[PDB]
């Protein structure tokens, strides 16, 4: 649940 | 026929006029009123009426009537009288194709809306109907017929896969594939869409056809229309996942059209090309097939990641699409990485290198974001670039454009394990200086960054982080006041996260101070039943564990609310139990983690904990638990009656009669977690029990003896056999010592590997004891115990002399000759152990 730019 | 009140269809009409009233508020009363028509059922008789019948009529005023019909059909379909119903469901198909546009649509949507509303099953007519019309030689009738069909293939794909309405696919496939040949470009693309529906199933019917239908596919290949391309592309990314064998042959012709899609005009065709390359790269054929074209892909995906202007627009004050271009290029990326590992550096490097150096801001945040996506399986080949990149990077976090800030921080986050893995003052220092002001920029998206970017790479610095300890939580706990809703989400779990990573060093009154009034605060605000006290346990529980004995004072309020939730929750299990239709089953997440944190104040508050113990039914609920039917929640409770055991044994006796015939059905390694727990418990209950422990033997200990000789057990279940066997052998020789000959070896060999700690001790203290009792156990296989007792480097002298005792004891028996022979057969670090130490 953190920032992810690729999901 | 029907006729309907020509007195009461004026009136309707009226209606119709004021429901296209510009007039806001007219709006809002004549729509009330529409509502309340429904309450009376042939209504909606004189609607389908206006649409079809009333040609004296204004085409928005039939249209509405119709989307109005529809509307009442989707809220109010169990009320449709089935006349009403058939004389609508007839009077549509006569008009599927009919000459209006915006009629033809509105039909269209009624029929399929009561085919999916009204199910299938209920329509039965329909299916055979709607082909035998694509047949039709009106154009328009096919057209209709077609639509409504594809929205009911994606509506309905599994009803249709299915006996429920006798295989119509058997006919319709086949029946489909012909149509992808036909004049007109909405008819191919409805034909494909149709038949996509039914390839990710294996649908029978399409199977036995795929040739066809591949054929068929590589036919369309030059269609000018992207409606047309964009369905040929599904429908080749899916074949891809099913079928891999019937394209293989033709993969490079394929592979030259969807990189040329990938770059289509069309961001729609695009998109859906480029979901090709990712699911391409998880075929363990790919790495061959590719690698000639990596050439001229790279480049296609990284063009592909720079926001577009629009993009950008609705970024500045989530608000776009959670899957787009830019997303699946940089997920391809990272697959892509992962696979070609250091042989991708050779076609980005470059790139990157006037990406990242760039002079217009959204090149160089792709250039960023490249370099991101690269990181996790080209980590190797990007060493020797990172003392020139992670400083730049550093940089980069103070750029006045926010979607630089916010991506640097991710970037940097993916090359946290190598920052972390230098000298601190070079890269770590200014690297966790940076995030930490980042953590309370002006921008929501940049805390998000900075603020999970902060939370990874505690988990790669660990101990390294003390020395800032006190500057990061002034950070986190002010970004409490700042922070709302998804931010605060993250915020949690790097509070919690740094707890897991410096442990105990946060236990100071100081930093206690400023930290756990906020979190108890918001521990009340938001409510059982929220989104947000589950992240808010799983913080608790991080810091509860670090904080030890320190967390004492807070601790009252978070007991009753985790004894609550267990509760709360074996309620609901009950009644969905015994009435499953009227019951919610329960989250049983919600309890493991409780159970979790409730182990985890029992460890550290100790014996401080006993006396809200006393005041609950924490046991009762335990013992509910142990016999829930998931794993996870049965694991979540021995590990707790463990804890309680040495926290407050006192409470537990009472309930042990109960328990240790449960303990002792859940000794089976099959599900090794609960296995491994309830084989700790009862370790730890013997010591507490003591003698009185001997009732309850017999029935957990030839099971112990099973799973400890039995192999391929991981290394730590044994261990844990081992000492649990130890430590009733302990308070119980006489009924464990007996068993001796068969556990001794497995035993030694477990546990001659472990740190000298208390675990260990009073195991050995056991063995010891069991020995002393029937010493005839040992001597197969002293070797192995001598083995075990040279593992000790400094035993406690008790201890010392009981294995002084058994070492002398045997050399005693067996004379000097023999004994000097037997341990030649020792390594010399032991032989000399043992003739040093216990003077042997």
């Amino acid at each position: 649940t953190r920032f992810n730019p690729l999901a | 026929e029907w006729k309907p009140d020509e007195q009461g269809l004026q009136q309707i009409l009226q209606l119709l006029k004021e429901s296209q009233s510009p007039d806001t508020t007219i709006q809002r009363t004549v729509q009330q009123k529409l509502e309340q028509l429904n309450q009376y059922p042939d209504f909606n008789n004189y609607l389908i009426f206006v649409l079809t019948k009333l040609k004296s009529e204004d085409e928005p005023t039939r249209s509405l009537s119709g989307l109005i019909l529809k509307n009442n059909v989707k809220a109010h379909f169990q009320n449709f009288p089935n006349g009403v119903t058939d004389f609508i469901k007839s009077e549509c198909l006569n008009n599927i194709g009919d000459s209006s546009p915006l009629i033809r649509a509105t039909v269209g949507i009624l029929i399929t809306t009561i085919a999916s509303k009204g199910e299938l099953q209920n329509w039965p007519d329909l299916l055979p109907k709607l082909c035998s019309l694509l047949d039709s030689e009106d154009y328009n009738t096919c057209e209709g017929a077609f639509g409504a069909l594809q929205k009911i293939c994606e509506d309905s794909a599994e009803i249709l896969d299915s006996d429920v309405l006798d295989r119509p696919l058997n006919i319709m496939i086949p029946k489909f594939l012909q149509f992808f040949k036909h004049s007109s470009p909405k008819i191919r693309s409805h034909a494909v869409a149709c038949v996509n529906q039914f390839i990710i199933s294996r649908t029978q019917a399409l199977m036995l056809h795929i040739d066809s239908f591949i054929e068929n596919l590589f036919a369309l290949a030059g269609d000018e229309e992207p409606e047309v391309r964009k369905n040929v592309c599904r429908a080749l990314v899916m074949l891809l996942e099913v079928r891999m064998d019937r394209l293989l042959p033709h993969m490079h012709n394929i592979v030259e059209y969807m990189l040329q899609r990938t770059q289509d005009q069309d961001e729609n065709v695009a998109l859906e090309a480029c979901e090709f390359w990712l699911t391409l790269a998880e075929q363990p054929i790919c790495k061959d097939v590719l690698v000639r074209h990596l050439p001229k892909l790279i480049p296609v995906l990284v063009n592909g990641m720079k926001y577009s202007d629009i993009d950008i627009i609705l970024l500045k004050g989530d608000t776009i699409s959670d899957w787009n271009l830019r997303k699946c290029s940089a997920a391809a990326l990272d697959v892509l990485a992962n696979v070609y590992r250091d042989e991708l550096l050779p076609h980005i490097l470059p790139l990157l290198k006037e990406l990242l150096f760039h002079h217009e801001w959204v090149v160089k945040e792709s250039g960023i974001l490249v370099l991101g996506a690269i990181a996790e399986g080209c980590m190797q080949g990007m060493i020797p670039y990172l003392p020139e990149l992670i400083p730049h990077l550093i940089q980069c976090l103070s750029d006045k454009k926010a979607l630089v800030r916010s991506i640097t921080c991710w970037t940097l986050s993916r090359y946290a394990h190598w920052v972390v893995s230098q000298p601190p003052d070079t890269y770590l220092k200014p690297l966790m200086t940076e995030l930490l002001k980042r953590i309370l920029d002006s921008n929501k998206r940049v805390q998000e960054a900075a603020c999970s970017a902060f939370a990874t790479l505690e988990e790669e610095a660990c101990t390294e982080l003390v020395p800032y300890l006190a500057y990061i939580l002034d950070t986190l706990v002010f970004a409490f006041s700042k922070y709302q809703h998804k931010n605060l989400l993250i915020l949690y779990d790097a509070i919690g996260t740094l707890a897991d990573s410096v442990g105990h060093h946060l236990n100071k009154p100081e930093y206690i101070q400023m930290l756990m009034p906020p979190l108890i605060q918001k521990w009340n605000m938001l409510k059982d039943e929220d989104k947000d006290l589950f992240p808010l346990l799983e913080c608790l529980s991080s810091v509860a564990t670090a904080l030890q004995s320190g967390f004492l004072p807070y601790c009252e309020p978070v007991y009753q609310r985790c004894v609550n939730l267990v509760q709360k929750t074996l309620a609901q299990a009950m009644l969905n139990n015994a009435q499953p239709d009227q019951y919610e089953a329960p989250d049983k997440d919600f309890m493991i983690v409780a159970l979790d944190l409730l182990s985890g104040l029992a460890e550290g508050l100790g014996g401080n904990i006993e006396q809200l113990v006393a005041r609950s039914n924490i046991l009762t609920l335990m013992y509910q638990c142990m016999q829930d039917k998931m794993p996870e929640v049965r694991q979540s409770s021995f590990a707790l009656l463990g804890d309680l055991t040495k926290a407050c044994f006192q409470h537990v006796k009472p309930c042990i009669a109960d328990f240790m015939p449960i303990l002792g059905t859940n000794l089976n390694p099959e599900f090794i977690s609960v296995c491994n727990n309830a084989t700790w418990a009862i370790g730890e209950i013997s010591i507490q029990m003591g003698i009185e422990m001997q009732p309850y033997i017999p029935m957990v200990l030839h099971q112990l003896v099973e799973i400890i000789n039995r192999p391929n057990t991981p290394k730590t279940l044994l261990e844990n056999t081992a000492i649990t066997i130890g430590r009733l052998g302990y308070v119980c020789p006489q009924e464990v010592a007996p068993m001796l000959q068969q556990f001794i070896r497995p035993w030694c060999t477990s546990l001659r590997n472990i740190r000298d700690n208390e675990e260990k001790d009073s195991a050995f203290r056991g063995i010891c004891t069991m020995i002393s009792v029937n010493p005839s156990g040992v001597i197969q296989d002293f070797i192995f115990f001598c083995d075990a007792v040279a593992s000790w480097i400094n035993p406690k002298d008790d201890l010392r002399d009981m294995f002084c005792k058994i070492l002398h004891g045997f050399k005693n028996q067996v004379g000097d000759e023999n004994w000097r022979r037997f341990s030649d057969q020792f390594p010399l670090p032991l032989k000399e152990r043992l003739a040093a130490f216990y003077g042997v």
